[PDB]
């Protein structure tokens, strides 16, 4: 039981680093030629 | 009879469209022609009440 | 074998201290207290716009114009016959409480008060006008007058009460009458008979008339209690009252 | 006859515009034509004191 | 709506929302359009305002 | 007992807070063309 | 019955940026073309 | 009796600064327009 | 008659589209012609409820 | 008959084309004639079950 802390924090550092991923992203690039 | 409807509703005035269009504004202690006085304004909700019992609100479809 | 369920649960609880409808309503109690700020006690003073005569008498009362704080007033100046007065100066008292815009070469200003019940002194002068002309303002009235057209006793740079008949103001001195079985407009201000429709009248006979641009006439004419009104070719008969 | 309007008023100075249209700047102390004088003068709650007792508040069509 | 200058008129009132465009075209009483002169804005803090 | 004056510190700064808010207000802008 | 105190304080984080983030709005961009 | 002194200090705020809130007073300001 | 189906849907507001073309949108309390009177609208699982017992989903091509 | 075989596998949504070469994207709860509904998508092996009864795949050559 004094497991789950860890069991946690691991999870939790795990958990931020999807959000980030999920959140960020860039937008088009738009090209033309002549 | 002319029926007039809410078009714009704060504390203090409020602002009534009749039948034919004309627009005016008001305030609680008032005479409304063609429904007598305003006996109570609600802002909230945009519900108007007259002296006379009749409830005014604001046109259905516009809304 | 919960224990990973047990931590999940945790961390989700860590991760998201409010629930969704938490959220929903604490955002409802913002929107409310945001309503609550922008309230404002008491009663909003009624838009109005005004038109006054300036009296440039020695003992003639000087001309006061109602306020309110944080809101734009235009100011308008023509001469008695309504000729636009282009402005040549003026001069302000107090102006931390007043701001002032003004172009050029328009007879028309735009003003902003800026303080709450603090009244103040404005003066003009015009183009020709040798006299400067002073008025008094003071804010914070029961109305706000948004738009405000003075009359000067003088003949402006430039040089009627028929065409605004038409247009739809009433002449001063009017007083209303009963017009029973047509849509026509009738009114008395002088003893003059000002009649205004869209049909055409053809046994009484007028003096004057006018006309507008979408197809409006209004007649000036005597006293006559029966009219005979032509419209989509046949003729019929009304009657007024007084 | 001619009914004078409150237009502009504040503590100490009240500025009166009458049916008629006349402006008319009066205090506390100031005998009113044709009414008699002037009782008292408050700003807020529009009311007027006339020495023959009437009441004057503000213009109701300029509310 | 049509605008009446009578000093016993009332001033247009046109609906707003925060983040959101309201558009004005002016047009005289036919109906065609009429070129604008200037404007003045009061307390550009609550409002903003693109125009050529 | 300390409660009263803890609600009163804190509610004092938010409303010192909103009567500033309250307090200033902008002026207007003039905007010409041609 | 302490566990309140940061079961709340959590949340009172995360409101300060819930009504931050509805606090700014951006402007429109007056696009022009030739 | 010991009320007099915070009631010293709260009105001896606001009235010093009160009395020079009438006191000072701006000037005037002249346009000219051709 | 005239089928009506969900083209934009949120909370509050939203978009009905005829059979014959005609796009409006309307409120929770609105009485839609042909239907009768909105009961319940739910921007979750694409149901509109009619007082008159109609549910209107989106389109089977067009969700 | 006509039969379809599946083009783009992913949940949510299924990309077919038929025998004949027409095309189609299909979600969950979706209709296909010939083959009764979609009672079932498997992102595994590329396989769509209908209701009825069948299990459209990719084709042989055609994968």
């Amino acid at each position: 039981q004094q497991e789950i802390q860890q069991r946690t924090s691991d999870m939790l550092t795990a958990a931020t680093q999807l959000v980030q991923d999920w959140k960020q992203v860039e937008t088009q690039v738009y090209t033309e030629g002549t | 009879r002319i029926i007039y409807y809410i078009q714009a509703v704060i504390p203090g005035r409020a602002w009534l469209i009749g039948s034919n269009g004309s627009t005016l504004t008001v305030r609680e202690g008032s005479k409304i022609p063609g429904y007598g006085m305003v006996k109570l304004i609600d802002s909230l909700q945009g519900r108007i009440l007259t002296s006379s019992g009749q409830v005014i609100k604001f046109s259905q479809e516009d809304s | 074998e919960v224990i990973d369920k047990k931590a999940f649960k945790d961390m989700t609880r860590n991760l998201y201290p409010l629930n969704p409808e938490q959220v929903v309503k604490l955002k409802q109690i913002y929107e409310t207290s945001e309503y609550a700020k922008a309230a404002t006690p008491g009663t909003p003073p009624k838009p109005t716009a005004t038109s006054q005569f300036v009296n440039l008498s020695p003992g003639s009362t000087p001309p006061v114009i109602r306020l309110s704080q944080g809101f734009v007033s235009s100011l308008v100046f023509l001469d008695s016959t309504g000729a636009p007065w282009p402005i040549a100066a003026y001069d302000l008292g107090d102006p931390s409480s007043f701001n002032i815009q003004w172009d050029k070469t328009s007879n028309t200003l735009m003003i902003q008060a800026t303080k709450l019940y603090n009244y103040g002194n404005l003066a003009v002068r015009l183009r020709g006008l040798n006299t400067p002309v002073m008025l008094t303002l003071i804010p914070g009235q029961k109305a706000v007058d948004y738009r405000v057209d003075l009359r000067v006793q003088g003949y402006g740079p430039n040089a009627d009460l028929l065409l605004h008949v038409l247009e739809g103001v009433p002449p001063p001195g009017s007083r209303r009458l009963v017009v029973s079985g047509g849509d026509a407009r009738a009114w008395l201000s002088n003893e003059k008979m000002y009649v205004r429709t869209n049909l055409t009248i053809l046994s009484p006979g007028w003096l004057a008339s006018m006309t507008s641009a979408d197809g409006t006439h209004a007649y000036e004419m005597q006293k006559s209690p029966v009219l005979l009104v032509s419209w989509h070719g046949k003729v019929m008969q009304l009657k007024v009252e007084g």
